């Protein structure tokens, strides 16, 4: 398998203008992003995928600004970014899958909101 | 073209040994998973895969983290009749909402047979 630095959950306020869910595979060994997939669930359903072997990255409508940096899957860095009208409309937990070839794993993380104090 | 290979027709294994069930892919290409189920068609269960899942009766024969590994091989323990049944080594291309069948290996009859005492 593929194997991960594992966060259990990240948190955000009302503050984050966007957020960033952790996603690191430890013995990534990836020549080219050809033979990468990454899968990334909330609540069971695929909320941003990219094929590696069509460079292709697909979101669904109600999860727009929903992306990945194709620069780091090399590197082991799948993180997903999202602005916060996502992040707020999508708490809880996700799954961040990773391919590489043959080789498979996953990893999930909960994405909590926190409420703070604030100044007017 | 990609062969997944189960070289063993049949396995006869006796009541609480180990089962060894071999694959081995003669590519890596394309991308996507390997998986071991017993059955075929819409009921089959799922045996293994490499991700954390609860297969906790399953080890590897090779190590499945290396990248250049293609032996899918895997042995369950404690084996009783329950376990009975055929098992596939079958290969997935990447897909969403679903992962799609590339090639299945030709199958491999798990048997069981009483141990004396
Ligand atoms: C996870 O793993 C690396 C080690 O490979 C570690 O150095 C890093 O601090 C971790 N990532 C985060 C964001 O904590
Ligand atoms: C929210 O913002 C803080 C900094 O203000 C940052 O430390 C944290 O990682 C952000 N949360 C997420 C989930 O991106
Ligand atoms: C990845 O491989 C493709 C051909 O399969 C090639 O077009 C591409 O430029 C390669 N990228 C790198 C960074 O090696
Ligand atoms: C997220 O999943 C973990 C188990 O991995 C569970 O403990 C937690 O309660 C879940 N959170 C929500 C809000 O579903």
């Amino acid at each position: 398998q593929l194997l991960f630095n594992k966060t259990k959950s990240v948190e955000f306020t009302f503050g984050n203008d966007t957020v960033v869910i952790p996603c690191f595979v430890t013995n990534m060994e990836a020549q080219n992003t050809t033979e990468v997939y990454v899968k990334w669930k909330f609540k069971g359903r695929d909320i941003y995928t990219f094929d590696g072997a069509l460079n292709k990255s697909t979101v669904p409508t109600d999860f727009s600004s929903a992306k990945i940096e194709v620069s780091q899957l090399l590197k082991g860095d799948a993180s997903l970014k999202m602005d916060k009208s996502d992040a707020v409309s999508h708490t809880g937990n996700y799954t961040c899958e990773v391919t590489e070839l043959t080789r498979e794993g996953e990893t999930i993380i909960e994405l909590k909101y926190r409420v703070v104090s604030w100044s007017t | 073209e990609l062969q997944v290979i189960q070289p063993d027709k049949s396995v006869l294994v006796a009541a609480g040994e180990t089962a060894t069930l071999r694959c081995t892919a003669t590519s890596l290409i394309p991308v996507g998973p390997i998986q071991w189920f017993r059955g075929a068609g819409p009921g089959r269960e799922l045996i293994y895969n490499q991700k954390e899942g609860h297969f906790p009766r399953v080890t590897t024969v090779s190590d499945l983290t290396k990248r250049n590994n293609m032996d899918f091989s895997i042995r369950i323990g404690n084996i009783t009749p329950a376990d009975a049944g055929t098992y596939y080594c079958v290969k997935f291309r990447k897909g969403s909402p679903d992962d799609v069948e590339f090639k299945s290996g030709a199958g491999t009859e798990l048997s069981v047979r009483a141990k004396p005492s």
